[PDB]
RNA sequence: UGGGAGAGGUA
């Protein structure tokens, strides 16, 4: 049901929508969306439980 | 200085330039070498006046000889320095920006005026998208929000015809180019063709807004700020610190931001900057102006240097620490002290012990005046130093000054009005305010470290308020209920209980005494105790018909202690006042009886003397607590062991697998509750009657002299629950999840708890301590909301001459009498007579204050219900009359005109919030074949009237319930007369004969199945949501006919005997059988403080009860849909009304009967809005009063019903108009009900049709905001919304409220100021 | 897109994201276009005779020894003799203007010898705005002529742009407008006296300029297109280095001022660096722009950051005494 | 002296 509601197509469209949620009003692009989704969770300096 | 009105409106740029004195053009405030203010700065002397009194900046003009001149050297006008907080400046903004209040406070007023969405207006203001103002072509219309690409297309396409601008200047040009009367006329035509609900509401909102602009005379261009004004620099001051560094206000920072960005915009417009840079600077100026007007409103709040958001102008005025609620209502006050309070029992009732040093500091200018009058000091400096050196002549002058000069003892939180009282002070040596012990029940103050404020009245009028209105010997009775609050509390009560109790053979029993003086002589000589049952001679004085006192003298069988108190009890009271053991309720009745018989002065001296003797004999008693005085019952371990064995027996039965876990849980709780009740009963027995070792008749028994039982039975400190926790069992303690724990705390506070029981007890202790804090906050918020509704209510007239009223029946719900007629009606004024024969034929006329003698006559003749005038039904404009309110409860007589009712009513309601024969009526029945009578109505009540005529109980029977007793039958007690089916709802009949099974076929409306127990088939009517296509247009009917088949009619009506049964009916009766009359046919199945706050805020509940809006029969009209519509047609006229009922909700009223106005169609809680609109004003008043009093009686607090009626009358102030006559009300405008009453009075005076209306119960928050006074509404709550609505509509304040005259600074029209205000009103009328 | 954004610096970064960065070579071409506009505005203000008499009389004012030698000349005993022979060339072209291509070649030779005088920019603005205000005088004059011929007679506009826009010096066009037998031309007699006032006003323009309306219209038209080209080239140079402004102001953030104020004052410094940039020193744009952007940001945070404002010379003096002692 | 935050405590 979540896949039927979900309007994205693939990975780059998913990153653009995550960019539009996190930093709204900014024109998204591929490299900025990739760097944003990497450095939110999967970076050793901006995420830590450890 | 003597103004009649405070008119608020919008500010034109010409008016802002008329306020100002010079354009502020520099951000820098002052210098750093020498600290003189700059030129055209934020603190400048030429704009905001001079810094020193009568001096320029350079030092040329330096005296008052040059009174007012302008200095030609530096521009500083030589005046006083008081004009540094009266002169404003102005900033000349380059781009005109938008006001954030009239853009973001919803509804936005710019979206509501221009008819543009707020998102699109925000896109225009954020310079993101162009908007077009005017266009000659048909391609681009007015208000078509173009993007950048569309504008660049249109620029190369047309380029000459259209003009599209972007930003706040475009919105200013749009509001300029629009036409108010043209748009108002076009929308008035647009409202008339069709009326959808959302479109008509939006159109009438816009029409009300546009008509507000035209009638106020404002212009829509004034919402766009072109010229921004500047606060004076002593209202945004520059205060230093102790280390040279400065600590300015946040307003100087915000003004510096606005001035810097405006100067940069001027520089960028002169430098021919690029479009991106100048657009960003215009956006920055808009952001800075919006931040200065309201920081936290538009976007991210601009934070200061210490990471905190700055305080703007809207944050200075609005909030908990705003200007209104921190300085305008409650101010700091000179001539004031504060100290700890101790006990002085040597005082009188109107005295308090001020210390010497603290009162010398208080009364210092009075000592200055007496020193200069007596010639002991020539000058004020000599008098100052003589007081500061503390001489003996200064102490003598202070002793002379403080004599007969009352001071007010305030203690915060002042919940009710007895938290401020005036006392004649007596100078003591110490540092603590010695109160009287009696007034600490009014102050709610114990001496565990409390603190009280001492304020000193200065003027002669203020001393007379404190002497005649606020003296502590005047307010004995509480204003909540008419009972004395100057009452003995716990220590006088213990002493008087130990006095007037009697032993059996104590010392010197059975003598004869010459009177009270010889009894006191016997006790203080030591030949007889306080408990000797002795015969004394008592000379009591009864009251004559007039004020004379006749006497009688006889022998009474008394004690020595009661014969000691007869020296104290004044002349006028009987001996049955004294001749019982005096608990706290008994001494309360003594002081009440002494008040109503003698007056005030014998009551004051009786309270002082009874306190003296209570303290003296409690000291001579020696009533001590010990460890041998908390007597544990000797059968505690046996009951505990039996209960544990029974709990273990049910536990092993559950472990065997017979009884379920929830039933085991409920059984264990019920067993431990029964065990706790048995242990508590055995404990109470063994503590009450343990004293059995007696003599001089035999081994006799009496009540025990144990001190724990003594301080429990006296009502002094504690109750039977506290004694149970000390001696018996602790009981069942609850978890914080609400569920009661299975095993209870068996040990008490004498045997000592173990570790796990104490850890279980900490749950409830911390929960109760947490709950207490929450309720006090809630109660204070509720008290503030109640006061701010009931501010504007005062007594104006002596009598209104109305004939309405509320018939006060004693509340008789359940099996007992909740309130008697005496507590319900004592104090009010009878509207009509009392027409009953009775025994003595009491006939009180109208306009009679019901005294205690008249209420005694009503009790003797046993009147059921009397109609008295209430505050809600009063017909006086802007205030009530004295005869509808009745008795001033604090005094005991009729209420003086001019005294504010509503503040007393709101305080009395919100103060205990920190403590929170067979008679048949309305019937329609038929006698069956067996005499077991059935009722065919739902609203039938079973009244239980005694043989004297009064009512004992009350019960409501269901529809179709069986009944054995008829009218007039007197059944004995204990007989079960209520017999009814709880789960099934019958569909019973009233005729007899055969049944014709018409309009039901197996397959589309009924389900063919059988019962699993008897094998007989049963025809369950299938619900319409699961029927097939053949059952979407039929209703099955039990067509009852006669014995051969003709259509029998109902006797009385013309309707055929049909029964449209609903679904899920267990039809056991088949065709071809005989049916009697009245038999069944089928079976159809089915806190305290938040409740008070939800009743007074008038909330529609989660499941409202559907009611009938028009009287008549009810039928169904719409098919093939589960939303059951009711075509409730009248029995006389046509039906203009239908009603929509959801799927799952059941119905009580079937489609064959006739309902009255306001019948319960769907069961559940009924909402007070429709209660008013259908039943009536008196019905919704009675509903609110009864459901509030149910809460306040559950918790045990006495509150008179007139206070709740005052809040209801203040809630019902609005009245929308459904049809107009010739008055100036067009359609649906919520005007005040007093205004339409005055308009209808004028219209029926000069002979016209008049205008009808319909009232509406607003909540507390909505009524105090929709109060016509913007100052009262903004001081209560939502200052931004109230000031925005008032500024747009152009309102004015007429200065008629108590809160308004507190804010402005005049005498309130409440009490003493009422004469001055009515003199001022008649001066304004006669001229 | 344009969503629910509320930070203005985020919208600034969106509105600056539309432009592209500059390459290694392109800003030399933009600076060449800027210098071409400056050369065009100088070569169109060169041949104006009253401006030449203004510079000679300001040279008489500096040679009468009451004004300094810095507020009217920047560079190129030498300027004195070359202005003396310019004055000799001026007093011979005052009477060889009567004779006809000799007049055109002598005024263009005065125009090209004028190009050596490196004048001060404030008096350049004086020359440009003096041309602008005499153009405003004659423009409201012709707007008055345009207004009076549309208000009364409802005539088409092709005859007006062929008759009025010819010589418009003598009365040869007004009598031609009356003498074309049209029913409004016989009722243009009440307009006649204030248009004769307008004609003598045009004759006043002929004696204070010396040339006709058509030559000065062409001169200020060349002035307008050169000013528009130079301003558009300057504008394109400005909106391609805003990322440099945010790169400089990224470090001055928590100094008592908001982040958006810093990049705004950096944009002011960027404009001041664009207006005074010289491309012939080989440097691209950034080594010259960084100093001006840093100066504007530092002078912003040294003044508008505190209530008690300390001047910049006093705070470096107390800082120098704090670092030595 | 006056202003604003943060923490603690008393009724
Ligand atoms: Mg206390
Ligand atoms: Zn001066
Ligand atoms: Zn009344």
């Amino acid at each position: 049901e979540t896949l039927r509601v979900d309007p994205t197509n693939d990975r780059l469209s998913a990153l653009v929508e995550i960019y539009r949620m996190m930093r709204p009003g900014e024109p998204p692009t591929r490299e900025a969306a990739e760097s944003l989704f990497e450095n939110l969770f999967f970076s050793e300096d901006r995420y830590d439980l450890s | 200085e003597e103004f009649d009105a405070i008119k608020i409106a919008l500010a034109s740029p010409d008016m802002i330039r008329s306020w100002s004195f010079g354009e502020v053009k520099k951000p820098e405030t002052i210098n750093y070498r020498t600290f003189k203010p700059e030129r055209d700065g934020l603190f400048c002397a030429r704009i905001f006046g001079p810094v020193k009194d009568y001096e320029c900046l350079c030092g040329k003009y330096k005296r008052l000889k040059h009174r007012g001149v302008i200095c030609e050297k530096c521009g500083v006008e030589v005046t006083q320095t008081k004009v540094r907080r009266e002169r404003m400046g102005h900033i000349e903004l380059a781009s005109p920006t938008a006001h954030i209040w009239f853009l973001k406070s919803l509804p936005s007023r710019i979206g509501l005026l221009l008819d543009m969405p707020l998102r699109d207006i925000e896109r225009v203001l954020y310079f993101e998208s162009y908007v077009v103002i005017e266009g000659g072509m048909t391609n681009l219309e007015r208000q078509q929000i173009l993007t950048e690409e569309q504008y660049l297309d249109a620029l190369e396409e047309f380029g000459d015809e259209f003009d599209a601008k972007m930003g706040a200047e475009a919105i200013q040009a749009l509001l300029k180019s629009m036409d108010l009367e043209q748009e108002c006329e076009q929308l008035r035509e647009e409202l008339n063709e069709t009326n959808s609900e959302t479109k008509r509401k939006k159109l009438t909102k816009r029409i009300k807004l546009l008509e507000a602009f035209v009638q106020s005379g404002n212009k829509p261009e004034w919402m766009i700020l072109t010229v921004l004004p500047v606060l004076p620099p002593d209202l945004r001051p520059l205060v230093p610190l102790d280390g040279g560094r400065f600590a300015t206000s946040d307003l100087n920072d915000l003004y510096r931001r606005v001035i810097n960005r405006n100067n940069r915009l001027k520089r960028l417009l002169d430098l021919a900057a690029p479009d991106i840079i100048v657009r960003n600077e215009k956006r920055m100026l808009q952001e800075a102006v919006d931040a200065l007007l309201d920081n936290g409103r538009r976007g991210r709040a601009i934070t200061g240097s210490n990471k905190r958001p700055l305080k703007s102008l809207a944050d200075m005025i609005k909030g908990k620490q705003g200007r209104f609620r921190q300085n305008l209502l409650g101010k700091r006050v000179d001539y004031s002290g504060r100290s700890v309070i101790t006990v002085g029992p040597y005082l009188r009732l109107h005295q308090c012990g001020l210390p010497k040093k603290m009162a010398l500091e208080l009364f210092k200018p009075f000592i200055y005046g007496k020193l200069e009058l007596r010639g002991l000091a020539t000058t004020i400096k000599a008098a100052k130093k003589m007081v500061e050196r503390e001489e003996a002549v200064v102490w003598d002058i202070l002793d002379e000054v403080i004599r007969e000069h009352p001071v007010l003892l305030n203690r915060a939180p002042t919940l009710h009005r007895l938290g401020i009282q005036a006392f004649e002070p007596v100078l003591i040596e110490g540092k603590a305010i010695q109160l009287h012990p009696l007034v600490c029940a009014a102050y709610n103050a114990d001496f565990d470290g409390d603190q009280m404020a001492v304020h000193v009245p200065l003027t002669l009028e203020a001393q007379l308020e404190a002497r005649a209105l606020m003296m502590s010997t005047n307010n004995i009775l509480s204003p909540a209920n008419g009972e004395p609050i100057i009452v003995p509390s716990q220590d006088v009560v213990l002493g008087l209980y130990y006095m007037t109790r009697d032993c059996v053979n104590a010392k010197g029993e059975g003598m004869v005494l010459t009177g009270p003086k010889e009894a006191e002589r016997l006790y203080r000589s030591g030949l007889a105790s306080l408990h000797a049952r002795v015969k004394v001679r008592i000379t009591e004085y009864e009251k004559d018909a007039n004020g004379e006192l006749v006497a009688k003298t006889s022998l009474k069988d008394t004690t020595v202690g009661r014969a000691i108190l007869w020296m104290i009890v004044p002349k006028g009271l009987p001996y049955s006042i004294v001749n019982q053991a005096l608990g706290k309720k008994a001494i309360s009745k003594m002081l009440n009886t002494c008040y109503r018989i003698l007056g005030l002065k014998p009551t004051v001296i009786f309270a002082d003397q009874i306190m003296y003797t209570g303290f003296a004999y409690a000291a001579r008693s020696g009533a001590s607590v010990g460890i041998d005085d908390m007597v544990i019952p000797e059968k505690k371990h046996e009951i505990i062991s039996e209960a544990e064995a029974e709990v273990a027996e049910i536990q092993e039965q559950f472990q065997s697998g017979l009884v379920t876990a929830g039933e085991r849980y409920n059984k264990v709780i019920d067993i431990w509750a029964a065990a706790n009740d048995r242990v508590s009963k055995a404990m109470m027995d063994n503590l009450q009657t343990e004293t059995v070792i007696n003599r001089d008749g035999q081994e006799e028994k009496q009540v025990s002299f144990n001190s724990i039982y003594m301080m429990a039975d006296s009502g002094a400190r504690g109750s039977a629950a506290q004694i149970r926790q000390l001696a018996g069992m602790r009981g069942l303690m609850a978890k914080p999840d609400g569920s009661i724990i299975e095993t209870p705390i068996t040990a008490n506070f004498r045997e000592g708890l173990n570790v796990l029981q104490y850890f279980i007890s900490t749950h409830g202790a911390r929960k109760g301590l947490a709950d207490t804090a929450l309720k006090t906050a809630n109660s204070g918020y509720l008290t503030r909301r109640l006061v701010d509704v009931a501010q504007d209510l005062v007594v104006t007239e002596d009598d209104c001459g109305t004939h309405e009223g509320i018939m006060m029946t004693p509340v008789i719900e359940g099996g007992d009498v909740k309130e008697p007629l005496r507590d319900r009606v004592l104090g009010r004024v009878t509207a009509e007579d009392v027409l009953k024969p009775g025994t003595a034929d009491i006939l009180v006329p109208r306009n009679t204050l019901l005294h205690e003698q008249w209420c005694d006559l009503l009790e003797e003749n046993s009147v059921d219900a009397v109609k008295v005038r209430s505050v809600v039904s009063c017909d006086t404009d802007f205030g009530v009359c004295a005869h509808c309110y009745g008795r001033d409860l604090a005094r005991g007589h009729i209420i003086n005109k001019g005294e504010a009712i509503g503040v007393i009513a709101a305080q009395s309601i919100g103060e205990p919030g920190t403590q929170l024969s067979i008679k048949l009526s309305n019937v329609k029945s038929v006698v069956n074949s067996s005499g077991k009578l059935v009722i065919t109505s739902r609203n039938t009540e079973l009244k239980l009237i005694d043989e004297f005529g009064r009512t004992k109980e009350s019960y409501k029977v269901p529809y179709g319930a069986v009944l054995a007793k008829g009218d007039g039958e007197q059944v004995a007690g204990g007989e079960t007369v209520a017999n009814w089916d709880p789960h099934t709802m019958p569909v019973i009949t009233e005729v007899s004969g055969f049944v014709r099974f018409t309009d039901m076929i197996d397959g589309q409306t009924i389900t063919r199945q059988t019962d699993e127990l008897t094998g007989l088939s049963s025809l369950v009517v299938l619900d319409s949501a699961e029927r097939t296509a053949g059952g979407k247009d039929l209703r099955p009917a039990l067509k009852i006919v006669d014995a051969q088949g003709n259509d029998v009619l109902i006797p009385g009506t013309d309707m055929p005997a049909q029964y449209f049964l609903p679904g899920k009916a267990i039809v056991q009766l088949e065709d071809g059988v005989q049916i009697s009359s009245g038999d069944t046919l089928a079976r159809i199945p089915q806190g305290g403080l938040p409740r008070v706050a939800d009743l007074f805020e008038a909330r529609r509940p989660k499941e409202p009860a559907i009611l009938a809006e028009i009287s008549g029969i009810v039928s169904f009209g719409k098919e093939t849909k589960g939303k059951r519509r009711l075509v409730i047609t009248p029995v006389d006229g046509s039906d203009p009304y239908e009603e929509m009922i959801p799927k799952w909700r059941q119905l009580n009223v079937f489609e064959g009967e006739r309902v009255e106005r306001g019948d319960v169609i769907s069961d559940g809680p009924e909402a007070p809005h429709d209660i008013l609109r259908l039943r009536g004003v008196h019905a919704v008043t009675r509903y609110i009063v009864n459901e509030v009093q149910d809460v306040y009686r559950l918790q045990g607090v006495k509150i008179n019903d007139k206070h709740i009626e005052v809040i209801v009358r203040q809630m019902l102030r609005k009245a929308t108009i459904v049809n107009a006559g010739s008055s100036d009300f067009l359609e649906g405008e919520q005007v005040e009900y007093s205004r339409v009453k005055i308009a209808n009075r004028e219209l029926e005076a000069n002979g016209k049709v008049g205008a009808t209306y319909s009232r509406d119960l607003l909540g507390i928050t909505k009524a105090s905001l929709a109060t016509e006074s913007f100052i009262s509404a903004a001081s209560f709550q939502e200052t931004t919304r109230v000031l925005t609505e008032a500024a747009v509509a152009g309102k004015r304040d007429e200065l008629r409220g108590l809160k308004e005259n507190v804010i402005v600074g005049r005498l309130i029209p409440a009490g003493t100021g009422y004469a001055y205000h009515q003199d001022r009103m008649r001066r304004r009328a006669a001229g | 897109e344009i969503g629910r954004t509320t930070d203005p610096v985020r919208m600034y970064m969106r509105e600056m994201g539309t432009v592209e960065l500059l390459t290694r070579e392109g800003e030399i071409d933009i600076a060449k276009r800027i210098e071409d506009g400056i050369n065009q505005v100088q070569c169109s203000v060169a041949e104006y005779p009253e401006a030449i008499t203004y510079l000679l009389e300001q040279y008489d004012r500096v040679e009468a020894e009451e004004a300094r030698l810095s507020d009217l000349i920047t560079g190129f005993e030498l300027a004195r003799e070359k202005f003396a022979e310019l004055r000799a060339q001026y007093v011979v072209t005052r009477d060889t203007i009567k004779a006809h291509a000799t007049a055109q070649e002598e005024i263009l030779k005065l125009s090209e010898v004028f190009k050596q005088f490196r004048l001060v920019p404030k008096q350049f603005d004086y020359l440009v705005n003096s041309m602008r205000v005499m153009m405003d005088r004659v423009r409201t004059q012709e707007r008055l002529i345009m207004k009076l011929c549309v208000e009364q007679c409802k005539m088409p506009k092709k005859n007006f742009i062929t008759l009025f826009t010819g010589n418009e010096t003598s009365d040869t066009w007004f009598n031609a407008a009356i003498a074309m037998n049209k029913p409004w031309s016989e009722k243009l007699h009440d307009v006649s006296e204030e248009v004769h006032r307008a004609l003598q006003k045009l004759q006043q323009i002929e004696e204070e300029t010396g040339l006709t309306i058509e030559q000065v219209k062409d001169i200020n038209r060349r002035m307008s297109i050169g000013e528009a080209k130079a301003r558009r080239a300057k504008k394109e140079m400005v909106e391609a280095n805003l990322r440099l402004v945010i790169s400089i102001a990224k470090k001055y953030t928590n100094r008592g001022l908001q982040f958006l104020d810093l990049i705004q004052e950096g944009n002011i410094g960027l404009m001041k660096a664009v207006d005074k940039f010289e491309y012939r020193r080989g440097y691209k744009f950034s080594t010259y722009a960084t100093w001006w952007i840093r100066q504007a940001i530092t002078r912003s945070i040294a003044d508008q950051a505190r209530t008690i404002r300390i001047p910049v010379h006093m705070i470096e003096t107390i800082n120098k005494l704090n670092r030595i002692s």
